[PDB]
């Protein structure tokens, strides 16, 4: 009476395991857990979503809006929260665009999910309503798509592919940050129009370097690539015409010295006399090979000597350090040229093509430049990104990063194939998704029907983020889908979407116009992981933890 | 089910700070705005300075938004984004770095009673983005494109708000000399290196052609060279010039006994074959980055050959184009034609301590200036002034481009907004004109710190705007506000731009923020 | 949820709070049961002073040690309830609870809900009750037979000590209730026995008295101890003031009037003992042979001693509250409180009074009573602890013989009603099912739990219970068809069938009525219970 039992065989397991099954309402709290970070998410969604501050144990911040980005840090205790930490870190890494959808649709899945649970629909039939629902989801993705980009170079389609997608992270100006994007992304397709060649694309050739101070109006974009180095010998702005040449070693720039106990040995006088010059005369005889081959700069790839350096300056031959094996590879993919090891003569087909080499005070440091010219363009090209504060920086450089990741979805697919954006595809799907129960019988229509309620989430977000009222923007726009095909043909009633800022009543005017879109490829694997993140923490209904 | 308690799961860590609420983003603005309350009454000539000390017990005294801040170890988080502009406003211009501070707090400020009242996040960045666009176009406007008059003035108003502003006169003219020196283009900032002298006064300061570096050792054979050459040359060599191994290893086999007396005296021949190769050539002053020996040293000692050693390759850079020579790491491939000159060499007692003077060159690349003072804040006061001095006259050779100094700039761009404001849009007209007065900050702690009241100050500029179109200040010495331009005071316009800029950049970054996680 | 509530809260919710209540009812059967039958073992209930107490009986077993079990706490409050009105059966309970928790988890863990097991426990009670009632037997205790009363005496105490002890005591018990009777009216009393605690002889050397004994002696040595004829007169007033309610002082103006209102406190002692002085003289002046002894329920005077010594007046004082009801039950006397009124016919009468000094106290044994309507029983013993185990034996015992006569009935014991019970609750045809499938598996788990008792009693004596009770079911399966009524037993002796009427073994009807119903009530509502919690605050 005083004291229970304090639940007996309780000794076969530790003492720090604990088990939490689906009764007691735990399911319940799994769900709350979920509702305490995706209000969270639900302001950083959007062009209005706003950033996030998060203090790491060492200090290092980094302030930002995308979901992927900020749960790598923060650690989790629930379980099934990890699912969306690492559902969303698989769209980060495979298609690079989506992520907040894919946190913000599969919570929503599972708060509606706690309305069927609470009714007395059993788990088994919850995952077969959304699968039933995924397979016409996918399948009228494909049906309402409008549009193609048809052209992988042009001014005006690069626009429309990179402007909605920047738009959500750091949208700032609209201009200043699409030209820096849409220009470099020219610069390093391989074009080879009327040939018949395969594409390709990678994601590590667009790199961007953060540069402190000035503005982000300054930024450039820079054709080569760039690093924090200082040249050893000396510097030179290299005003002479007929382009200089590339010669590239992995290997440091002295003797090879013997891997096994290198150490000097000398029996008489004759020898000391001559040790000391054999390597002068050594390292010079090396020097007039490469020398005579035209070039005026080497990329070192380990720490160069001095005596090497002595006979390198003494010709101008300006000496760069790279030690690290990427630093070095990327490079070369600029000028095309090939390394060799050794320390003898480049090939004349191996030598690199860089015409100018120039210095100067960007950001109070020295850099060296590697700016080519129209002719024999080159890959890999980089963004000189301005800005006044560093956690800035690293924000922006991350949303180049997903406009690099945009451009990679028009190389694997036949096409662009782009949908209407601003929540007009979300809400497209409500009307079929719900003539999609009316023509299902059994009791599965209710996971159906639940399955459209849980997509007004997007449109719900922009409103809310917008400073607006949801109640009157909200019911205002299903009016236009309420109206529903009539006889006439060239409907344009798929275009209308929420509007952030402007006129009343919302409908935007079109998205059209405005020029803002989204990818099928997005939209497809989103969808896809959201429902196994939901699906996934629906199907287990006993969970068990360690130590806390 | 294992277990009686059944605790319930949290879904942060334990010790993680609190969440959504009321005045989280407001708890922000008031630590930016506590960090700037004491970067406030260090505005202009007739500030303050601040004096910290950190935990190791090093003093400082300074008035640089980027140097107090740096010192502090900040750990608030949005208060970083004050450490971060001032840093990157010192890197490129070196000047200004308080008034982007005292500025983006102002904007954050006034930003705090929208936030408190319904408007949203993005509407204020919206006003500030889209103003700020116009202020950088109208500073073009203000700006001048002089060209006539062929530095002198500019160098004047970078050294207010601390020590030498005051002799003004004596800096100023030796500084403007400093970076005529340097070619365009090329603009090289560790050619004007400045080392720290303990004692002395700053009046006996002079200007220099060349170089004056510390010996930092004292050799064997040092007293009996000559310290005055008439016609001194240069030769900058890297081979280390004493008695040691010759090539990272040491490892000699002899077998006879009358073999072992050769291999020594081989050694003894090679080390003079080195350094008579550098007599033959004629290099009076010798350089190594390495250490230098003392049988080289008293070997040049006796025929009348300066040397030295010990010193930096930042230093050895500067030694080059300062004599206009090169560096030779080899003995051997010594030539005549690759030996700098000057007019003359005397090594001077300055300090208790020697340093080797480099002057009278025809054609010298190099200002380099002894600063010496009372206390050690003195000569470090005197460099930080003069390293925010020399890039503002850095950079009005890349371009000239001339505004009103005295807070003018800000009063003729928030007039121009306020008649933006008027016309168009009726929703942002509130939020224009709060950037509008809340601009004009910096001619309004300007004055406080001087003592006059600033009611009829602020009165004075609005209304007479009309006949001063554009050059309209503050005058400090009259007691009276009238025309800058009579009194030759003027500024660059890049302080301006990147002020603006950073602060816009500052304010917009924490204010599309509402939440603060902290771990552990 | 509940931690939400309150972190320092706990819950078991339909499996653990299921464990909790078998394994604390298995795990209280399994310490007390040993004590159900003759052969069963003795329990020291040793507490932190060091009093040691021999006994068999749950219910002073579970009142001294504390139950920390929430489970076990209400089936000690259900023995508690038992041994109150009825004094015996209390292993019986704990026994059956145990039982039907055990027989009834094994079908919750088949899928079965809770309800309708508890639903076929009400028929099943309802349908013994139905069988008990034609079960028992009625018999005329008019004739007022010691041979009956022995043998049924006898069955309830060799459960508690052994033989040689048992046929010593078990007439004491018939002794008992001699005289207390009455047929009408239908009134017998319990509490009329007094039960004194003393050291003597042993155990085995206790006797019956017909009348009263007191545990008061004489003050003074100079009362006769030996009274051949005595008249009682009951006093409750006090003789010794303790103390007046009216604040009060004796202010003397001088020291001659010091002794004279000393002595007006001696007017106020001689003015009500004068009349006790008149009383005695009243009956008749120098009759020898003839005593008059004064019982007083507040204390004496010892000022007053000596005038009760001079008229040769035995005086006892102190005594005990429910003995003045005793007084005029043995003696025939008249309960009086004051001394106004006095007569030779409210004064009893006894044929024998005497005294016995043992030890450092004085017990006064007052007997040869003409109609006494009561009686004691002296619990002698060679310890402490055979004091208390006696007490509980005789406690035990006089329900057990008390029970004949408030209700003629009596059932036969040695587990016959047990083992009848079991073949009539198998297969209810049409009688009492409420629905299809869901009642009858209550009623199986109702009727093998119910088998248990008879299987405790071989456990005990250490046979084997499986073969003993296969004759036992050979024997009914005959005796059905033979058509002849036959009640069998269980024998522990020799591990053979028996036959209770026979031999003597017998159970009171309200100990299987009270034991079936507070089992099945207890046993029902731990089964739906499906949640443990606690809360407050420290
Ligand atoms: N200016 C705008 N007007 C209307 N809708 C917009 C605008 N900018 C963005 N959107 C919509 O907001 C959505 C935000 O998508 P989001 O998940 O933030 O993309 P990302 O994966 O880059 O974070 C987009 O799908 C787009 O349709
Ligand atoms: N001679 C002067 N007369 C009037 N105002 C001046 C003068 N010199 C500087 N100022 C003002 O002082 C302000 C701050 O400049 P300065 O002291 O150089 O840097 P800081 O911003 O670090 O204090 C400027 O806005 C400028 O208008
Ligand atoms: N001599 C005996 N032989 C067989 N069974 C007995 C005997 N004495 C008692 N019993 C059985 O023991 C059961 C309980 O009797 P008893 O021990 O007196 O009560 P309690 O168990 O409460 O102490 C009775 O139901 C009876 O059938
Ligand atoms: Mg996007
Ligand atoms: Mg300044
Ligand atoms: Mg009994």
């Amino acid at each position: 009476s005083l004291r229970l039992p304090q639940n007996p065989n309780a000794g076969l397991f530790k003492q720090g395991y604990n088990s939490y099954s689906n009764a007691d309402g735990q399911i319940i709290k799994s769900i709350a857990a979920i509702r305490e970070l995706h209000q969270m998410c639900l302001t950083s969604m959007g062009p209005c979503g706003r950033n996030k501050i998060i203090v790491n144990h060492l200090g290092k911040i980094i302030i930002t809006n995308d979901a992927a980005t900020m749960l790598r840090e923060l650690d989790i205790v629930h379980p099934a929260v990890k699912v969306l930490v690492m559902a969303t870190e698989q769209q980060k890494i495979d298609m690079g665009d989506g992520t907040n959808l894919v946190m913000i649709l599969a919570g929503e899945l599972l708060n509606v999910s706690e309305k069927l649970i609470s009714m007395g629909l059993s788990a088994v039939e919850i995952i077969q309503g959304y699968n039933m629902a995924r397979k016409f989801t996918l399948k009228e993705l494909d049906e309402m798509v409008v549009g193609e980009i048809t052209d992988k170079n042009d001014k005006n389609e690069l626009l429309k592919m990179i402007k909605p997608v920047i738009s959500s992270k750091k949208y700032g100006s609209e201009d200043i940050l699409s030209e820096l994007v849409s220009e470099a992304v020219s610069h390093v397709l391989p074009v080879a129009q009327q040939a018949g060649e395969i594409p390709y694309f990678n994601v590590d050739s667009i790199r961007v370097v953060k540069i402190m101070g000035g503005s982000l109006s300054n930024s450039t974009v820079i054709k080569g690539m760039v690093f924090n180095r200082e040249p050893e010998g000396h510097v030179k702005s290299l005003s002479e015409d007929k382009k200089h040449k590339v010669a590239v070693f992995t290997c440091p720039l002295d003797i090879a010295n013997t891997e096994t106990k290198g150490t000097v040995l000398l029996h008489n006088a004759q020898e000391m006399l001559d040790f000391s010059k054999g390597e002068e005369k050594q390292i010079d005889a090396m020097m007039k090979e490469i020398a005579d081959m035209g070039v005026e700069c080497i990329v070192a790839g380990a720490g160069v000597g001095e005596l090497a350096l002595h006979y390198l300056n003494r010709y101008g031959i300006l000496v760069l350090k790279v030690p690290s094996k990427f630093e070095l590879r990327r490079l070369c993919r600029v000028c095309g040229a090939t390394p060799l090891p050794r320390l003898g003569a480049p090939t004349p087909e191996e030598l690199g093509l860089v015409e100018t080499v120039k210095t100067m005070e960007i950001g109070g440091d020295r850099v060296t430049v590697f700016k080519q010219e129209q002719g024999e363009i080159s890959r890999t090209s980089t963004i000189i990104l301005r800005g006044a504060t560093q956690n800035n920086l690293d924000d922006i450089e991350r949303a180049i990063d997903d406009g690099v990741a945009a451009v990679k979805g028009l190389m694997k697919p036949s096409g662009g194939k782009l949908l209407p954006g601003a929540g007009a595809t979300e809400i497209e799907l409500i009307s079929r998704i719900t003539k999609y129960g009316e023509r299902t019988p059994g009791l599965l229509q209710l996971a159906i029907k639940q399955f459209a309620v849980a997509f007004e989430v997007v449109p719900r977000t922009l409103a809310e983020t917008a400073g607006l009222d949801v109640n009157e923007v909200l019911p205002n726009l299903y009016a236009a889908h309420n109206v529903t095909e009539p006889g006439a043909v060239k409907t344009d009633h798929l275009y209308k979407g929420v509007d952030i800022d402007g006129e009343s009543d919302e409908g935007v005017k079109d998205i059209r116009e405005e020029n803002i879109y989204d990818m099928l490829a997005t939209k497809k694997f989103a969808i896809n992981v959201a429902t196994e993140a939901a699906t996934t923490v629906l199907s287990i209904d006993q969970i068990i933890m360690a130590k806390k | 089910n294992f277990g009686s308690q059944t605790p319930t799961i949290v879904v942060l860590k334990e010790g993680t700070d609190a969440s959504q609420g009321k005045g989280q983003i407001i708890s922000n603005i008031n630590a930016c705005v506590a960090v700037q309350e004491a970067l406030k009454p260090t505005l202009g000539p007739l500030g303050s300075d601040i004096l910290i000390v950190t935990s190791n017990q090093k003093t400082t005294i300074s008035n640089d938004g980027a140097t107090i801040l740096k010192l502090l170890d900040v750990v608030h988080p949005a208060a970083k984004t004050l450490v971060d502009i001032s840093r990157a406003q010192d890197a490129e211009v070196g000047d200004g770095t308080t008034s982007v501070t005292i500025l983006a707090g102002e904007l954050m400020k006034e930003a705090k009673p929208f936030l408190e009242e319904g408007i949203s996040s993005h509407l204020i960045m919206k006003g500030y983005r889209k103003a700020v666009s116009l202020a950088v176009e109208k500073i073009n406007e203000l700006a001048v494109d002089i060209t006539s008059e062929k530095l002198e003035r500019c160098a004047r108003t970078a050294m207010s708000s601390k020590l030498i502003h005051n002799n003004a006169d004596f800096f100023v003219k030796m500084c403007v000399d400093a970076v005529l020196s340097l070619d365009r283009n090329d603009l090289d900032d560790k050619l004007i290196g400045i080392k720290k002298i303990p004692g002395g006064a700053m009046e006996e300061s002079l200007f220099i052609n060349g170089v004056a570096f510390k010996k930092t050792f004292s050799y064997a054979g040092f007293e009996q060279q000559p310290k005055k050459f008439n016609n001194p040359k240069i030769l900058s060599l890297n081979v280390e010039l004493e008695l040691k191994a010759e090539k990272d290893n040491a490892e000699v086999r002899v077998e006879h006994v009358e073999d072992y007396q050769a291999i020594v005296d081989a050694e003894w021949q090679l080390i003079f074959e080195k350094l008579r190769q550098v007599e033959e050539t004629g290099a009076n002053i010798v350089l190594s980055k390495l250490p230098i020996g003392d049988l080289a040293t008293q070997f040049f000692a006796d025929r009348n050959i300066f040397c030295a050693g010990r010193v930096s390759a930042d230093d050895m850079n500067r030694v080059i184009q300062a004599v206009g020579g090169s560096i030779q790491s080899t003995t051997s491939d010594i030539k005549p034609e690759h030996l700098g000159t000057c007019a003359l060499f005397e090594e001077m007692q300055i300090g208790s301590e020697r340093y080797n003077l480099f002057q009278g060159c025809p054609q010298a690349k190099t200002c380099t200036l002894l600063l010496r003072g009372g206390a050690e804040q003195v000569i470090a006061e005197v460099e930080r002034s003069l390293h925010d001095a020399i890039m503002i006259v850095k950079r009005a050779l890349q371009n000239k481009l001339i505004v009103a100094g005295g807070g003018a700039t800000e009063m003729e761009v928030s007039k121009c907004l306020r008649d933006y404001s008027k016309t168009i849009a009726g929703k942002q007209q509130m939020i224009i004109n709060a950037f509008a007065k809340a601009l004009e900050v910096i001619p309004r702690q300007l004055c406080e710190n001087a003592g006059f009241d600033a009611i009829e100050i602020l009165n004075k500029l609005r209304l007479a705007h009309s006949k001063g179109e554009k050059w309209y200040g503050v005058v400090f010495e009259t007691e009276n506000i009238g025309d800058n331009f009579a009194k030759f005071v003027w500024e660059p316009a890049l302080v301006k731009i990147n002020a603006l800029n950073s602060a816009t950049e500052a304010t917009n970054l924490i204010l599309s923020v509402d939440e603060t996680i902290t771990n552990k | 949820s509940l931690q939400l509530l309150n972190p320092k809260a706990e819950s078991l919710r339909r499996d653990a709070a299921l464990k909790v209540n078998v394994t604390s009812a298995e795990g209280l059967q399994s310490v007390l049961e040993t004590n159900l039958g003759p052969k069963g073992t003795l329990k020291m209930l040793v507490d932190g002073a060091g009093n040691i107490k021999l006994t068999k009986d749950g219910k002073v077993l579970l009142t001294e040690m504390q139950i920390q079990s929430p489970t076990a706490v209400l089936i000690a409050r259900a023995a508690a309830a038992q041994d109150e009105i009825t004094g015996d059966g209390t292993t019986t309970v704990v026994c059956l609870v145990g039982e039907l928790l055990r027989q009834a988890h094994r079908f919750i863990q088949e899928g079965v809900h809770p309800r309708i097991i508890t639903d076929g426990f009400e028929i099943a009670r309802k349908e013994s009750m139905k069988f008990l009632d034609e079960f028992k037997i009625s018999k005329t205790n008019l004739s007022n037979d010691r041979e009956f009363l022995l043998q049924v005496a006898r069955s309830s105490l060799l459960t508690k000590v052994d033989a040689d002890l048992t046929e010593v005591l078990t007439p004491i018990v018939t002794d008992a209730v001699l005289s207390v009777y009455d047929a009408q009216a239908d009134n017998l009393d319990l509490h009329m026995v007094e039960i004194m605690q003393m050291q003597h002889l042993s155990p085995k050397d206790t006797t019956f008295i017909k009348g009263l004994v007191l545990d008061h002696g004489g003050r003074h040595p100079d009362m006769p101890t030996r009274v051949k004829n005595a008249y009682v007169l009951i006093l409750n007033v006090s003789l010794e003031y303790e103390k007046t309610e009216v604040n009060s002082g004796f202010f003397y103006s001088s020291a001659d009037q010091r002794d004279k209102l000393a002595a007006s406190e001696r007017k106020f002692v001689d003015a009500k003992l004068k009349k006790i002085i008149d009383l005695k003289n009243e009956v008749c002046g120098m009759d020898p042979d003839k005593g008059f002894v004064i019982i007083n329920q507040k204390g004496i005077d010892p000022m007053s001693l000596d005038v009760f010594a001079k008229h040769n007046i035995l005086a006892l004082r102190r005594a005990k509250r429910r003995n003045m009801e005793r007084l005029q039950l043995v003696t025939g006397g008249e309960a009086q409180n004051s001394v106004e009124d006095l007569s030779p016919q409210i004064l009893g009468f006894s044929g024998l009074v005497y005294q016995e000094t043992i030890g450092e106290e004085k017990f006064t044994y007052v007997t040869e009573n003409t109609d006494p309507k009561s009686c004691t029983i002296l619990i002698k013993g060679s310890t402490h602890y055979a004091l208390a185990q006696t007490k509980d034996a005789v406690r035990d015992g006089l329900r057990a013989v008390a029970n004949v006569l408030k209700d003629k009935n009596i059932i036969p014991g040695a587990g016959a009603f047990y083992i009848a019970l079991s073949r009539y609750l198998r297969s209810a045809n049409m009688n009492k099912l409420g629905a299809k499938g869901k009642t009858k598996t209550g009623i199986e788990a109702f009727a093998e739990a119910l088998l248990v008792i008879p299987k405790t009693l071989v456990k005990n004596s250490g046979f084997d219970p499986l073969d003993v009770l296969a004759m036992v079911e050979d024997e009914l399966d005959d005796a059905q068809d033979s058509d002849e009524t036959r009640y069998v037993g269980v024998d522990l002796n020799i591990g053979d069938s028996c036959d209770p009427t026979i031999e003597g073994i017998w159970d009171s009807y309200r100990v299987l009525r009270n034991a079936i119903t507070g089992a099945t009530g207890i046993a029902s509502n731990l089964l739906l219970c499906d949640e443990l919690l606690r809360a407050g605050r420290s």
